[PDB]
């Protein structure tokens, strides 16, 4: 199962 | 207290009417045998009067004596937690 | 496609004739003949806001080709700590004035004037305990200056600040009470509920003991909760597929609340 | 540097899917499509604000040629004794407006402009018991006006200051809470991290009965306790020469707390 | 020498085509051929002026036999606190007319006679909010006495000048956004300045996720710094006689800011 | 990287707002320095109590711990002309009856001690100028 990254998730934001 | 709310034995209690006396004093009259109810006097015209029934918020379907609301809210000081 | 009419609808409001609506309009008409300042009081569901709307869309705006309208009854809600200018600025942009830069006494005299160009009889004030202390001066002042009922409404906070000024306090006196439902009240207003407002196409029969155990505990008698509660339960029914509400759906609703 | 790029890495954040924001995400979505404001709650190493972000990262801004941003979900922090106008300001930064000085209802009138304009169907506010007692009135004013549904996140103490305000109280009284781990769903989580996010180059097998008596001892169910104890441990560990943790390693971390 | 050449080319400035630009001009030409004044809004680093320069720079002058020229767009920027007579000198001025020692109803003839003249489409103001509140009623009039479109170009304050006047804001209702770059749109932008721009003989390959995490943190988005930033790193490596920007030279650079 | 709050309970209970904002935003560890009492200003709120835990603990000297740290306040914090001999054990009775294992109590006795025997001409320390010292407790 997808674990992520929370620097990756606000790279990926607006 | 504001919005209607007392405070005794650290339950917080609220009623039908309490909001608009919001700073005024009144006479809570109570049964040390079950605490979650409480009934509300005021004074006026120097003539005491009732007002409302007063309910511990969140537990209005319980019962407790004064003993057990004192005894535990020691154990909750004690503990270091919040009540 | 079929449901999603269906949700659409249940998302959107509508006004339900009711005891205490009809009971609030024909006390509301009296004061406006009568010219008298009175309050309307209650808890904060009771559904006050709506019956002061259903009543202001009952007097329209009646129209004369060249002149400023006639406005029967004007409804106003002001916003946290209103000082005598916001008070002032909102009653003139309601009459449809544009409001001009200027100082509290040139506000004071255009909104004086046009309550009168407009020939307005009732003016309700919509959670009247956001007025700072010292507007009630210039609410006092229109209430008896010109032939105006002022209606005060709110929640009893209101009557705690009002208790603090005697000057206030005897303007606004009279007074009617929202309260809450029950017995057959309540029972009677589910069914009203079911077939005029919810419109699911297999009955819910939400009259039935079972069904009133729920809603009773849940709704404690306010028609905000009703409202709020019964809509839920039939978005999340017709969304799960069902034809109509079922016992443990509206408990997996009630349990939220 | 092999210890070196394990050290910068595990000093880091990541977010699982874990069942305790699986759930929320599935309750949120409920309460943004019926419109519907409400509250979460909880005690405060329950990861309640990640939860939040894993909601406000998914659900990602539109973009529509020269048109403001579609925001679908604001997230905002509100500041220690947040006043109207500060609740306002924020709002208007995250949605990329730039706040240029004025009164309380300039901020008021442009930040009701903006919400309208970007579509904003959500608006989660954290901390929820930063805001002043008054602010109270333009967040029951955003949710009453526009179709928004706010959610409120605190603990237990918010609680106890929303009950200070009937009208406060008897709108956000739809609520989900956040709760700790114990029994299976402990011991299935602590595998997840020894798989997912430590990344130690053998098993530790954390999850074993005389491993797990020094975790729970340690974590007390706190998913926010787990991730700081685990993290701590293997950057420690490492800076040691170990590929694993071990009961004595363990144990020194623990007897930290 | 060689190096001598590209320090004076990289300190100078050019047009980058991107989709906002191309989205700006797009929009431009619905409204020159409709004739309807507008306005642009957006943050200051955003691309605004140089969007609005391009414009200009596509329907330049035209010149038939024994006519005036013809001058479809007109730009301008008021200098600070602009007032009426000034306006009209730099719309007069813009059309290459000499003027001589006029009283402002003398500049104001002399503006709407060579407005008409030179068959001007469309004016676009550039910081239209150097402008003093009484200069707009000399706008309108252009807008109104003329089939002329104006464009007032500005920052979130320019909103708040208009919103202070009803007669304005009317007038100039639509709106286009510009806004600050992100995601794979940021990324494609990078490399096109690179090859686009910078072409030091080496590839420096700045799409490189590595690269990409200087560049966001230095920049926010802004297409602004975005180039400075990577002409200053062009710069200050060709005087130390490197064949490319690398990672320790980009950093060196972003720290000022 | 580090902020280090000495005496944490003078902030007023709202401030606490702004140094947990200030932890979880930047990578910025904060340390809290107090006695006793912060804690009991601390466990009136979970919100804090929890971002600061993890808690080490100082103590105070005992045993052999004490008598080694006598002969470090000798050889390297008084240096006197001629050696007082703190390690023996009439001198460590004085001594722990006055100081209680505490390092500021012990820093305080031997230089007001020490102070003393030199503006008195004294070589050394003695059992009665220390005991004229350590009975002012
Ligand atoms: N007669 C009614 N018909 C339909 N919906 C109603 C009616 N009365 C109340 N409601 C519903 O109840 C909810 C709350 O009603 P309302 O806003 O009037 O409460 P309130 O008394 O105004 O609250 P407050 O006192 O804080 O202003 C709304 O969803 C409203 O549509
Ligand atoms: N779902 C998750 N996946 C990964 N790590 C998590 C998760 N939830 C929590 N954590 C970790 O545990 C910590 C929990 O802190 P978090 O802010 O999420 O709790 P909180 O409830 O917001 O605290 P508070 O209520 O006091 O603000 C996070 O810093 C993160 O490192
Ligand atoms: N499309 C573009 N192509 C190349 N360079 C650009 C572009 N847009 C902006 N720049 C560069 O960014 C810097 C500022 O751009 P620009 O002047 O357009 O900002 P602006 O929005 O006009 O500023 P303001 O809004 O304050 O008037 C200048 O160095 C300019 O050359
Ligand atoms: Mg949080």
């Amino acid at each position: 199962i997808e674990v992520w990254d929370y620097e990756q998730l606000r790279e990926e934001y607006g | 207290q504001r919005g209607g709310c007392l405070q005794f034995q650290n339950l917080m209690y609220r009623g039908e009417y309490l909001a608009g006396y919001a700073g005024e004093t009144v006479n809570l009259r109570f049964d040390p045998r079950d605490i979650t109810t409480i009934l509300v006097y005021r004074q006026e015209n120097n003539q005491e009067v009732f007002l409302t029934r007063a309910h511990a918020q969140g537990l209005e379907t319980e019962q407790l004596a004064l003993d057990e609301a004192e005894a535990a809210s020691r154990r909750l000081r004690t503990a270091g937690k919040t009540i | 496609e079929w449901l999603q009419a269906e949700i659409a609808r249940l998302k959107g409001k509508s006004i339900v004739p009711l005891q205490q609506v009809k009971t609030l309009h024909d006390w509301l008409d009296g004061k406006r003949k009568a010219r008298k300042s009175c309050r309307v009081v209650g808890e904060s569901r009771t559904g006050k806001t709506v019956a002061c709307d259903a009543y202001r869309y009952r007097h329209k705006p009646q129209q004369e080709a060249g002149r400023p309208p006639t406005v029967p009854v004007v409804y106003i809600r002001p916003h946290q700590k209103c000082g005598p200018k916001d008070l002032f600025k909102k009653i003139t942009e309601y009459l449809k004035y544009r409001v001009t830069k200027g100082t509290v006494s040139d506000f004071r005299d255009r909104t004086i004037e046009v309550l009168k160009g407009c020939g307005v009889e009732m003016l309700i004030i919509d959670e009247a305990d956001r007025l700072k202390p010292e507007t009630f001066a210039d609410v006092r002042d229109i209430a008896e200056d010109l032939g105006i009922a002022v209606v005060l409404v709110g929640t009893d906070r209101l009557d705690a600040v009002i208790k603090r000024d005697e000057q206030v306090l005897e303007r606004f006196r009279a007074h009617l009470r929202f309260g809450k439902l029950s017995g057959e009240d309540f029972k009677n207003t589910v069914e009203m509920w079911e077939q005029m407002v919810l419109k699911l196409p297999v009955s819910s029969n939400l009259k039935s003991k079972e069904m009133l155990r729920i809603l009773t505990s849940a709704t404690e008698g306010y028609i905000g909760r009703l409202d709020e509660i019964l809509r839920e339960a039939a978005i999340r029914s017709l969304s799960r597929g069902l034809k109509k509400i079922d016992k443990a759906v509206l408990q997996e609703v009630a349990k939220e609340y």
